[PDB]
């Protein structure tokens, strides 16, 4: 049934132009928010913004405004960060409302976007 | 603009016990508000909606209430796989305010 | 502010073009209970619509 799944998480230099994609199955519902939350490692939850479904209406977090750019597809949502920051290190998750009411029932996994000008290094 | 402030930062509490959160709200939300449990590696849950309504698979010991701009989760007999940490959230995505998370509750259990 | 009230307007707006009256022939109680869905959802959308513009009108 309901189903969100996360891709495009990568390790970025900082200002590299990075999009993720939320992929949305199994929903009976036409319109609804599909939301967009962050979490930086060993942080809490962050809302940065949505879109309705049905719709081309877009709502930004006030830090989040001219960062990041939430795009409706047919079965897709995607999230821009046009100009990720070391600050922009997160597992970024998609949460939709299946009522209209405001909260979350359904989230995917996650996908881990790192910004950082080094490569990988193992503990 | 809403901010959730989100009390106790962390709790310690045995088998038993009952834990209570509380969120404060800058702006009048009303029953716009939700409580969400995080455990380590996975994605939150949903255990609270439209601030006194337990969701769907979630133990009866979650209660949520609403007074005004306060917000309480309370846990009453708290179990061992109760240890998470918790969030709220308030507001509305198209609301003048936006929506906003907590800063957080993380519970241990001894 | 004002374009954040516009495009909650063009919202508000999309919700209710969302819910169109079903066909009222009032054949069935499928009918009828098409009629009581759409007025729930109505209801809902209402409910929705002033909680939002509250926030615009202080
Ligand atoms: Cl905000």
């Amino acid at each position: 049934q309901e189903q969100l799944v996360e891709s495009g998480g990568r390790l970025v230099t900082p200002g590299t132009a990075l999009t993720l994609t939320c992929k949305v199955s199994g929903f009976s519902l036409s319109g609804f928010w599909l939301n967009w939350v962050r979490q930086a490692p060993g942080k809490g939850l962050e809302w940065v913004g949505a879109i309705y479904r049905g719709s081309g209406s877009e709502w930004y977090a006030s830090w989040a405004k001219g960062r990041f750019t939430i795009s409706d597809t047919s079965t897709t949502v995607t999230l821009k960060l046009t100009s990720p920051t070391t600050e922009d290190t997160a597992t970024y998750f998609c949460a939709a409302d299946t009522t209209d009411n405001g909260y979350f029932t359904i989230w995917g996994p996650g996908t881990l976007v790192t910004v950082s000008s080094h490569h990988h290094h193992h503990h | 603009e809403l901010v959730m402030t989100q009390t106790p930062s962390s709790v310690s509490e045995p088998v038993g016990g009952t834990v209570t959160i509380k969120c404060q709200a800058s702006q009048s939300i009303s029953s716009w508000l939700s409580w969400y449990q995080q455990k380590p590696g996975q994605p939150p849950k949903l255990l609270i909606y439209d601030a006194s309504n337990l969701a769907s698979g979630v133990p009866s010991r979650f209660m949520g209430s609403g007074s005004g701009t306060e917000y309480t989760l309370t846990i009453s007999g708290v179990q061992r796989e109760d240890a998470a940490t918790y969030y709220c959230l308030g507001g509305y995505p198209a609301a003048s305010y936006r929506t906003a998370f907590g800063g957080g509750t993380e519970l241990e259990i001894i | 502010s004002d374009e954040d009230l516009l495009k909650a307007v063009r919202l508000i707006k999309f919700l209710y073009q969302s819910n169109p009256p079903p066909n009222p022939e009032g054949t069935r109680q499928a009918r009828r209970n098409r009629r009581r869905r759409w007025r729930e959802r109505q209801r809902q959308i209402h409910s929705i619509s002033e909680r939002i513009l509250s926030t615009y009108l202080g």
